């Protein structure tokens, strides 16, 4: 029973008629917020005489 | 212990406000401008 049965072909349209847009490009941008803490003190404690 | 000056009394609070709040706020970008 040797023989060919089916194929597939590598065809492709012209997008002459720009029916296909693939993929889409468009601007972004992103945010970073760092607000600075603050932070325990160190404290010299000298007598007020 | 300064004695007031009460006899006519001027308030502007709008000198104090703080600078952060003369303007909105500062982050915007146009990233079409940026790339």
């Amino acid at each position: 029973d040797l023989a060919v049965i089916g194929f597939e072909l590598d065809t492709r349209f012209t997008n002459t008629n720009r029916r296909q847009r693939g993929h889409l490009l468009q601007t972004r941008a992103l945010q970073f917020r760092h607000p600075i803490p603050m932070h325990a003190p160190v404290t010299l404690p000298m007598d007020t005489m | 212990v300064s004695d007031a000056e009460d006899k006519n009394v001027n308030l502007d609070v709008g000198k104090e406000l703080p600078e952060q709040l003369k303007d909105d706020e500062d982050g915007k970008v146009n990233p079409c401008d940026e790339v």
